[PDB]
């Protein structure tokens, strides 16, 4: 069971907190541009995720031109990051 | 009855095993405190860890001279420390102003700011003599909380 | 080739000659009776003769500097500022200020 | 002499030329007293103009000093004029050390050396701290070596070594570190001063 | 240790005003009451790293007041211990600088070797670090028979030990990435701060006190002064390591040239006589009674002396009376000069760069006092 | 080369004690080492030397079990060991009971004392002067 | 003297450019820097555990103060106030009174450990060699009162170290 | 189902007994002696740190905002321990339908552990430094996904069990030569304190050092393998542990040998320099199964 | 004239007035930003007793130096500086405090 496996880890993690809790008795907007680019790149990663699991039944010649195409534009988005990104 | 007396020593053994000191670079004494890291005379991972940190550390070594400018500064560090706290006044300046003393700026005794448990008398406090300060601290922890 | 200092070693001759000729005129505006004009002029005229005789030689730069032309140009650059400040505030020409109290020995 | 003498005088006459050269300008505004002893030169300056003296030695065709590096001050209560701010200057191109002094009492403000020398402002803060001499037209006059809640000026010979506010207790108040307590341990005042005069020629007639 | 009030436009520093002086011990007013022999151990306890390089400036200042030369032997001990401090300081100028960055190994690699260095100090003087060894009468106590063979034994293994750092730190990409291009100041405006040791010496001006002004038997010993080109933190670090490799040359030449003779000044108005001498003869013990308790009886006059510190200078300015107590002096450590540079050094740099500036300038907080 | 390294460790454990002896040099002592021992000191102090190992090292030495009245074997500081600290321990070359003899004057204490610490029978401050006398009587 | 720190362009053309680019493309010098600590790990560490092993010292070393005496009884300290005036910390205090009849040797003798910066000056200024600095490390107290030394007594209790002092002073007469 | 407890209790001991390795192996690098006084070789110290911090050490919170601060260590320890479940090993506990997708997911949610700690403190002084610590982890997770896919596109599906079978004769270090170099650096971004560094505070140590072992094991699956042997589970268990331990030494190697890269120039190593390099190799790894037949 | 200082006689008095307004506005601000300590009203009473001891005025030279000092010890709060309720506190907390009387001081015996 996956449900039994996950819940056992969290319940033991909660118990460790109580041990320390119960027993003893006596600005800058330049960071934002980095965070946004993380999200926009990971969505291109999300489109490029199926590649090892997808390419099994589909035609290779039709895929080859389209598979590289996403990575090329992923570099063009980084090419726009070279024309003055900032001090970061 | 017998289990009560033996379990108390086990908690005291935990502090006898490892003690994390504060790295105060406020002295010439602090260079001798860096000789505790120097391999020839070591308490490093024998008990001492040089990670320090203002909150996680159990021990704080007041290294040498303290001025009236640092008198409110060192006091707020002591409040951030956990309840099992031991203060070592390593150096003659820390004991009661080795030099200066009668001077306007230097605070006499350190105990006027922060209470001291272990005193180390040496100006250039030789690493050999500095090894006593930690070993005596481990020996001084004998009995805590009877009832 | 570049000098060790932040001032860029630029290949420029007669640049030293312009600044040293400029400062001589500034000295001959207000002070005349003062010794400040009478003593500084003969050092500058002695240095100007070395520039005219030696054409772009390192030995000319070695005379009373020995740290290339870039260090010698800095000596001329602040010379105009020092002469203008001496002309503005009277000290060399006039002497009339009060004497100190009689005590010196410790 | 082999071990008794440190160095024979040879550059003393060469350094005496500077004692004439600056004095050849002869300002009552600047020059006053020129003292030269033990391969060193000392000049004291009239309070009215200190900046024009410091612009001199800076650059200059005959002698290039530039560095007006180290800056001291003397506390002495014998004279009618109290303090004596002493400038120690060093040349890199010329290789010589000359001294600039001030004679004024300087409880009243004195002209600053900030426009001529960049690091002079940090030393000027120390003189206002220890001695209490204000510099006119000074940028950022802030306390360095003195305490934030310190009264008076810590160096002046008029008050004791221990001071007035020095001892800092904790005791009764949970957070507030004490100040008003004044008592300290007894500093033994030594009265060791030898009978008979130490050296001839230094004796001044009353 | 340092407060450092920071002004940050987004991430980089605009204004860096170091609100320092948190360790003003108050040596200024305190030395005024003490005699010359009494004031000696204050100078060692001023700077946290230099021991024999300290007192050296103070003793020579008294020696320029008294006009009495130290014995020819004692002067050679002064260089042998003057260069051994140039080892001690330039170890800490590298190790704690690397420890402030985040490097763990180069600190512990050198402190094994540095702990062997205090074996020399213990065998030559009482305490480990600070010693009342360099005095106005030259040198207090002679070198024992065991030490002179140990200096040669140490120096033989030292050349490989210092070169271990170069194959560890200088060759690596990290230091050519981090320390390169931080506060490139070499102009006449850089000269308007006056650092003396490193900085100006490290980049730009070829001036040094070692060659220009002799202290105790100089120019006779062969010296090598490293001068770079760029005023960045990396080239200001390279010269310090180049100082260390070209320092053993002096120590070896100190071992080569040692004339046997006097340790203190033979004239018993400056330095106390021998223990075997004072017990028998009369005048020796009376001078022993008066050189202690009472001071020196100094000639009056204002004198300024500066001997090259590995950090910069010790510009001692002693003003003297007829009395035994020196009335006011100021120790001009480069701590006042280096921290003043942070107004220009921090211009267009990150918070992490500021830590690298303090380390390369080697601002050990004991410097700032006078 | 590989066989000689493993055999050297086996000889060290077999030499000093055996099964119970090796455990005393492992649990109580920080480092285990075998070599020449003097074995002549006040109380239960051994003080060994002559071992090469490293520069500025004079063997295990070992702390005494019950020095005067502490009665401790697990934890012991440098309160133990009689007048030998300036001898074979660090400074001098000659051993205290072998070559260089301690000088007799009948002023030095016969039994060695431990550290004062926070325990009773420790160091104390005391007044010296008889002060200014004042008396009133009927 | 000049030594030069600047390399002045190590790369010129083709062969000299590629290897300077290779160290920045991958690492190489970081792997070379990894090898420095690698061999440093294998070589034996110089470490001294204090409760069993002891560190190196010298015949002349200054620690805790102790006053010596003559071989046939008698306190060696003569009471001068000599060591009092030399003391830069003013840790040592001395008030002297005549001992019973004839002899005049001390009454008050306090050395502060709250003060005292350890010089050996009091060892040097002493003509009779009373205060001789013994090889001492062990001193740890709960209070200042327990730390500062009383009227001789605890200083006279330095008999446990006076056996070492007598050995150390034999390396002190005619210095080293 | 008893095996879950046989993958938490010995794992919590492995994080505890790291304290020996993290300063003795690091010790000999710095020529210092680590643990020695506490145990025979310092084996009693790792368990002694637990008695020190858990039971006796009390709490002093800055503000304690109801649910938070006492919830952040649960997210820290919980996500670190759940990462052990999808691990292939000789045999995995409850094998997922897709392996590596679960591995990347629980690591991307492990960013919250340093996020909620920044919200726990009321002061503005701490949160600016806290967001900077998020930036160290969030940025490298972009590349971590790319370098993963290039290894997968060579051979095998997302399942971690298939990654052992594909490494039968030769390791994956040789075909993925520049990609293996990336996993030495990219893993150190997740609070390892080697290229960049920022009661319940003690619980973060038990979670952060747990991820260090996790990245050591995960690198020994993607790049190491040597042999499988289904008939003999004895040969695989010993050989896997030695390979993982050698990578643990390299993790402590960077911590001692090399200084911090600066936060600004961490975004010059990555993004400016690494992201054009990783995608160019990703472009290369798309063509590889098409140029020569290589499909699972 | 000599020496200048800053102001001449009558002008020096109005410099104190400008200094008084700047310090009067900071005592309500140094309760929320700093600490509660005592009171806002009691803090304003501490201002008036400070200027009473300084009230003499014989020469502008003495007055001008008090302005520079007044723009320093009272400036230790405006630009936000560390004190932690220890520095810049003028009033005695632990004062006895002693009184001036021939019956109160003589009973305790002093000097
Ligand atoms: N605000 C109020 O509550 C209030 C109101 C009106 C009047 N008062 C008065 O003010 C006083 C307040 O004192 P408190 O309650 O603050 O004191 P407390 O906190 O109880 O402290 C007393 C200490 O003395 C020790 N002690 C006392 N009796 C002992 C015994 N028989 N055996 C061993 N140890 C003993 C205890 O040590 P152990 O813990 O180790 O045993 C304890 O640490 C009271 O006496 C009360 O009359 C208080
Ligand atoms: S006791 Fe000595 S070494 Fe320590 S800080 Fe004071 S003067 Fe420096
Ligand atoms: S210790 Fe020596 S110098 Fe001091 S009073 Fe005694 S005999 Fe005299
Ligand atoms: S060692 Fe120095 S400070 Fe200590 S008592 Fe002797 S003279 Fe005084």
């Amino acid at each position: 069971n996956l449900m039994l496996a996950l819940l056992t880890n969290f319940t033991l993690a909660t118990l460790l907190v109580i041990i320390a809790f119960w027993l003893p008795q006596l600005f800058s907007m330049k960071f934002f541009l980095v965070a946004i680019t993380f999200l926009l790149f990971d969505l291109e990663i999300a489109l490029l995720l199926p590649l090892p699991w997808a390419s099994q039944t589909a035609n290779l010649n039709t895929m080859l031109t389209m598979a590289l195409f996403l990575i090329i534009l992923l570099a063009v988005s980084l090419a726009y990051e070279w024309t003055q990104k900032g001090l970061e | 009855e017998y289990v009560v007396a033996k379990l108390d020593d086990l908690i005291n053994w935990a502090r006898r095993s490892s003690l994390w000191p504060m790295t105060f670079g406020l002295a010439c004494c602090a260079v001798e405190m860096m000789h505790m890291a120097a391999p020839r005379y070591d308490m490093d991972r024998f008990g001492v860890v040089f990670r320090a940190s203002p909150r996680q550390s159990d021990v704080m070594i007041v290294a040498g001279t303290l001025t009236n400018k640092m008198a409110p500064a060192l006091r707020k560090v002591y409040d951030q420390m956990p309840e099992p706290r031991y203060v070592v006044s390593m150096g003659s300046c820390a004991n009661g102003g080795g030099y200066y003393h009668y001077s306007y700026s230097v605070v006499r005794g350190c105990d006027r700011i922060v209470p001291v448990d272990i005193y180390v008398p040496g100006c250039p406090p030789t690493a050999e003599a500095l090894l006593y300060g930690i070993l005596q601290l481990q020996k001084k922890i004998k009995r805590e909380k009877r009832l | 080739t570049g000098l060790v200092g932040l001032a860029v070693c630029e290949t420029p001759h007669e640049r030293l000659k312009i600044l040293y000729t400029k400062i001589l005129d500034v000295l001959g505006h207000i002070p005349k009776n003062a010794a400040y004009r009478k003593y500084t002029e003969q050092i500058t005229n002695e240095k100007l003769s070395m520039v005219k005789a030696e054409p772009d030689v390192k030995k000319l730069e070695e005379r009373l500097q020995g740290g290339q032309i870039e260090e010698v140009i800095l000596q001329a650059e602040n010379e105009l500022s020092l002469a203008r400040k001496m002309i503005q505030w009277k000290p060399w020409e006039p002497l009339v200020e009060e004497p100190p109290a009689s005590q010196w020995k410790w | 002499r082999p071990t008794v003498r440190p160095r024979n005088d040879v550059a003393h006459k060469q350094l005496s030329a500077f004692g004439e050269y600056v004095a050849e300008i002869l300002p009552k505004y600047v020059q006053q007293v020129q003292v030269s002893c033990f391969n060193e030169l000392e000049i004291c300056i009239h309070p009215d103009g200190v900046i024009p003296v410091l612009t001199f030695l800076r650059d200059h065709s005959n002698a290039q000093f530039k560095s007006l590096a180290d800056l001291t001050a003397v506390d002495i209560p014998t004279r009618q004029n109290r303090f004596e701010i002493v400038y120690n200057l060093l040349s890199l191109r010329f290789n010589s050390r000359i001294r600039v002094k001030t004679y004024t009492d300087e409880l009243t403000p004195i002209e600053s050396s900030v426009p001529v020398y960049k690091a002079a402002n940090w030393y000027e803060r120390e003189i206002w701290d220890m001695f209490g001499v204000f510099f006119a037209n000074h940028p950022d006059l802030r306390r360095i070596l003195t305490d934030y809640g310190f009264e008076g000026h810590p160096f002046r010979k008029d008050f004791p070594l221990s001071g007035y506010v020095e001892l800092r207790y904790d005791d009764e108040v949970k957070r507030v570190v004490a100040e008003p307590v004044e008592l300290a341990q007894e500093f033994r005042k030594f009265d060791l001063n030898s009978p008979w005069e130490a050296f001839p020629a230094y004796r001044q007639p009353p | 240790v340092l407060r450092l009030v920071m002004e940050l436009s987004g991430e980089m520093v605009r204004k860096c005003d170091p609100h320092i002086g948190l360790l003003h011990r108050g040596t200024e007013k305190l030395i005024e009451y003490k005699t010359y022999l009494q004031a000696l151990p204050y100078f060692d306890r001023l700077d946290y790293v230099s021991m024999m390089c300290n007192e050296q400036a103070y003793s020579l200042a008294v020696e320029k007041l008294l006009n009495i030369r130290p014995p020819p032997r004692a002067q050679w001990i002064r260089v042998l211990f003057g260069e051994i401090t140039r080892l001690l300081n330039h170890i800490m100028a590298v190790t704690t600088h690397a420890l402030d960055i985040g490097a763990m190994t180069p600190f512990f690699w050198m402190f094994e070797e540095r702990e062997k260095m205090f074996e020399f100090y213990e065998r030559v003087s009482g305490a480990r670090m600070h010693a009342a060894y360099v005095r106005p009468g030259g040198v207090h106590q002679d070198l024992p028979l065991g030490l002179m063979d140990d200096i040669y034994e140490f120096s033989k293994n030292f050349s490989l030990r210092i070169d271990e750092l170069e194959e560890m730190l200088t060759n690596n990409r990290i230091w050519r990435n981090r320390t390169v291009d931080i506060g490139i100041v070499t102009a006449e405006d850089a000269l308007n701060y006056g650092f003396s040791g490193v900085m100006l010496r490290g980049s730009g001006i070829q001036w040094d006190l070692r060659k220009t002004q002799p202290y105790d038997v100089y120019d006779q010993v062969e010296f090598d002064v490293p001068i770079g080109s760029r005023g960045d933190c990396y080239d200001r670090y390279l010269c310090r390591v180049e100082e260390m490799r070209q320092s053993i040359r002096i120590i070896s030449q100190c071992l080569n040239k040692m004339p046997p003779g006097e340790i203190k000044v033979d004239d018993a108005k400056v330095s106390p006589p021998k223990r075997a001498e004072m017990k028998t003869s009369m005048e020796s013990l009376i001078h022993h009674f008066k050189l202690y308790t009472e001071g020196y009886q100094v000639p009056p006059g204002a004198t300024y002396t500066a001997i090259e510190a590995p950090k910069g200078e010790f510009g001692v300015y002693l003003v003297s009376d007829g009395s035994s107590r020196p009335y006011r002096c100021k120790i001009k450590a480069p701590g006042f000069a280096h921290l003043a540079g942070l107004d220009k050094m921090s211009k267009g740099h990150m918070l992490a760069d500021v830590v690298a500036i303090i380390g390369t300038q080697d601002i050990v907080f004991g410097e700032v006092d006078r | 080369e590989l066989l000689q390294v493993l055999k050297r460790g086996l000889q060290q454990v077999s030499g000093h004690g055996g099964l119970r002896g090796y455990l005393r040099v492992l649990f109580r002592a920080n480092d285990v080492r075998v070599g020449t021992l003097v074995g002549e000191d006040k109380y239960g102090n051994k003080y060994y030397e002559d071992n090469k190992q490293f520069f500025g090292r004079h063997r295990w030495v070992i702390y005494t079990t019950e020095m005067n009245g502490k009665n401790t074997f697990w934890d012991v500081d440098g309160s133990m060991v009689p007048p030998e600290w300036h001898r074979w321990l660090h400074c001098m070359t000659d051993d205290p009971p072998t070559v260089k003899p301690p000088t007799a004057r009948k002023f030095i204490w016969t039994n060695h004392k431990f550290n004062l610490s926070g325990t009773p029978q420790q160091y104390v401050p005391y007044s010296t002067t008889r002060k200014k006398i004042q008396e009133w009587v009927p | 003297t000049y030594k030069y720190v600047n390399l002045r362009e190590p790369s010129m053309d083709m062969k000299s450019v590629t290897d300077r680019a290779a160290q920045t493309l991958l690492w190489t010098e970081l792997i070379r820097g990894l090898g420095m600590t690698l061999s440093y790990l294998f070589r034996e560490p110089a470490t001294i555990n204090y409760p069993f092993e002891k560190g190196p010292l010298s015949p002349r070393f200054r620690g805790e103060h102790a006053l010596r005496r003559y071989p046939s009884g008698e306190e060696r300290c003569i009471a001068c106030k000599l060591c009092e005036a030399v003391c830069p910390a003013q840790a040592i205090t001395i008030e002297a009174e005549p001992r019973a009849d004839g002899s005049r040797r001390t009454t008050r003798y306090d050395i502060d450990m709250t003060k005292c910066i350890y010089c050996g000056f009091c060892q040097e200024a002493c003509p009779v060699d009373a205060i001789v600095e013994g090889p001492n490390f062990e001193f740890s107290t709960e209070t200042h009162e327990e730390l500062l030394y009383n009227k001789e007594k605890l200083l006279n209790n330095g008999d446990k170290w006076e056996a070492e002092i007598a050995a150390n002073i034999q390396a002190d007469y005619l210095y080293r | 189902m008893i095996n879950i407890l046989m993958l938490i209790i010995p794992i919590l001991l492995a994080v505890a007994f790291l304290t020996l390795v993290e300063r003795k192996v690091l010790g000999y690098m710095q020529l210092r002696k680590g643990p020695n006084v506490v145990g025979p070789y310092g084996l009693l110290q790792p368990i002694a740190d637990a008695i020190k911090l858990f039971i006796k050490e009390p709490l002093r919170p800055a503000t304690s905002s109801a649910s938070m601060f006492i919830l952040a260590p649960i997210m820290a320890l919980g996500l670190a321990l759940t990462m052990w479940i999808p691990l292939p090993m000789p045999y995995p506990l409850i094998n997922m339908n897709l392996g590596v997708l679960f591995m990347l997911a629980m690591s991307s949610l492990a960013v919250y552990s340093i996020l909620w700690s920044g919200w726990a403190s009321n002061s503005k002084y701490a949160l600016i430094g806290a967001l900077r610590a998020v930036a160290q982890t969030i940025s490298y997770e972009v590349t971590l996904a790319i370098i993963l896919l290039s290894v997968l596109l060579m051979s095998g599906s997302f399942t971690l069990s298939t990654l052992i079978t594909t490494q039968e004769q030769m390791w994956l270090i040789l075909p993925a030569w520049p990609l293996a170099m990336m996993w030495f650096i990219s893993t150190l971004a997740e609070t390892n304190r080697a290229p960049f560094d920022l009661g319940p505070f003690a619980l973060f140590f038990m979670a952060e050092y747990a991820n260090i072992i996790m990245m050591n094991i995960f690198t020994a699956i993607l790049f190491l393998g040597t042999s499988h042997n289904p008939h003999m589970p004895e040969l695989y268990t010993i050989n896997f542990t030695i390979k993982s331990l050698l990578l643990t030494m390299s993790f402590l190697w960077i911590r001692a040998s090399y200084p911090r890269f600066r936060y600004d120039q961490l975004m010059h190593l990555l993004w400016k320099n690494f992201l054009p390099l990783t995608l160019a190799l990703c472009m290369w790894h798309v063509s590889l199964p098409i140029l020569t037949s290589g499909i699972p | 004239v000599k020496p200048i200082f800053s102001r001449d006689m009558n002008e020096a008095k109005r410099r104190v007035r400008e200094l008084y307004r700047a310090w009067y506005r900071e005592v309500p601000n140094t309760v929320h930003l700093f600490q509660l300590d005592i009171s806002v009203k009691q803090g304003r009473d501490k201002v008036r007793e400070m200027f009473k001891k300084n009230a003499h005025i014989t020469d502008p030279r003495v007055v001008d130096l008090l302005v520079i000092k007044g723009k320093m010890e009272l400036e230790e709060t405006i630009k936000v500086w560390k004190q932690r309720t220890h520095v810049m506190r003028f009033f005695h907390e632990t004062e006895a405090p002693r009184p001036k009387d021939f019956l109160s001081k003589f009973y305790v015996g002093h000097d």
